């Protein structure tokens, strides 16, 4: 699974 | 600075020591703050458990009942109170027809929970996050599992779970100690994909922001706030989520650097708020600074410190438009953009055009009529 | 019933 979000 | 040229409004809401709260119950687990419309102090005397709900919508009129369980918090805008004792017994009622919502008691205890919604109440136990549509009708429902908790909060106090108006996003956010400091980590989980992400931060929100090009239809933005244990940097992050691909303009990540002052090693953020109306984003610290972004652009917009004594809980203030906090000496404070004064400020002081027109045109502010 | 809260 990619991140959720770039952090 | 003269007051007058403030670009915010600092409010005291009310001194609970005046009320007759004692000082030894101001604390994180027993002075709960969901919103400004009440504050519930969970009082001990001689072996007897009591709660004093405080209503700063009405006058600060104080409501005590005894009671048998030892937490308590109010909904952000009813007068339903959720009580648990020891974590596993709970009992939810609406104060005005008396009646119970909710009564149930868990196998795994609750170990923190925290109004998500006017509709949904979350919770952490040691190993899991669920939540209760409070208001379903069905009294004996024990909340619905959402996700397991991440490995990366193991050890943590958990401090706050927040989600989106979707209820779709949602936030657990815990505390630790780490190198001397407090650090903070966050559990962020999409209902929809149905994975979560570890990521630092001690304080989160998700909000909406509408941009040029997207007519009435906001897009999804979260907002947290870090400060570094090992190097002390701070930093406040937005980014978007779930973008509807049919919309034309999309939200940049934005991150700004938030200040502490050489003497405050040992500050951190311990909440954060927004307004959907003006776009600001409010960031307290533990210490008592206010910190004021820009939602748009991420721009720090002004920094001072509301009060001296720590903070231990925050909510929204006046419509989810401000803050309010409490700090360890009992004062309930608030702050909120001043509507006349914001735009000038930006103009002025900061001698920022384009801010002060992104500003003016979205909450429809004035100041900003000859740019 | 046992009720947590004195109404």
């Amino acid at each position: 699974n990619l991140n959720l979000i770039d952090m | 600075m003269a007051m007058s040229d403030l670009p915010i409004e600092f409010t005291e809401l009310v001194d609970l020591m005046s009320l007759g709260i004692s000082p030894q119950f101001l604390d994180f687990r027993s002075t709960t703050f969901e919103s400004d419309h009440f504050v519930t102090v969970r009082e001990t005397k001689d072996g007897t458990n009591s709660v004093a709900i405080v209503d700063l919508a009405k006058g600060n009129e104080v409501t005590r009942k005894n009671m048998g369980g030892d937490s308590a918090i109010m909904h952000p805008s009813q007068m339903v109170i959720s009580v648990r004792a020891n974590g596993t017994i709970v009992q939810i009622f609406n104060l005005e027809t008396k009646s119970k919502l909710k009564s149930f008691t868990l196998d795994e205890p609750v170990i923190f929970w925290r109004w998500l919604s006017e509709t949904t109440l979350g919770f952490v136990t040691a190993r899991s996050i669920l939540t209760s549509n409070v208001f379903d009708g069905n009294v004996n429902a024990k909340p619905q599992l959402l996700t397991l908790r991440h490995a990366n909060l193991n050890n943590t106090q958990i401090i706050n779970f927040v989600a989106n108006k979707n209820l779709d996003w949602f936030a657990v956010v815990g505390i630790l100690q780490e190198n001397g400091r407090i650090a903070g980590r966050i559990q962020l989980f999409s209902k929809q994909r149905n994975i979560s992400q570890a990521i630092d931060g001690h304080v989160a929100i998700f909000t909406n922001i509408l941009l040029e090009g997207n007519g009435s239809t906001p897009v999804q933005v979260f907002v947290t706030g870090n400060r570094n244990a090992t190097t002390g940097a701070g930093e406040l992050r937005i980014i978007e989520i779930d973008h509807d691909a049919s919309l034309p303009s999309q939200y940049q990540k934005e991150t700004t650097d938030i200040f502490f002052p050489p003497d405050a090693t040992n500050d951190f953020p311990i909440a954060v708020q927004v307004s959907e109306k003006y776009g600001i984003i409010y960031l307290l610290t533990k210490y008592g600074f206010i910190h004021l972004y820009e939602l748009e652009t991420g721009t720090n917009l002004f920094v001072n410190r509301i009060t001296a004594e720590s903070v231990f809980t925050a909510a929204p203030y006046n419509h989810e438009n401000g803050i309010a906090c409490i700090n360890k000496k009992g004062q309930v404070l608030a702050v909120e953009i001043s509507t006349s004064q914001i735009v000038p400020y930006i103009l002025n002081k900061l001698s920022n055009v384009a801010l002060a027109l992104i500003v003016a045109t979205r909450g429809g502010l004035p100041g900003a009529d000859d740019l």
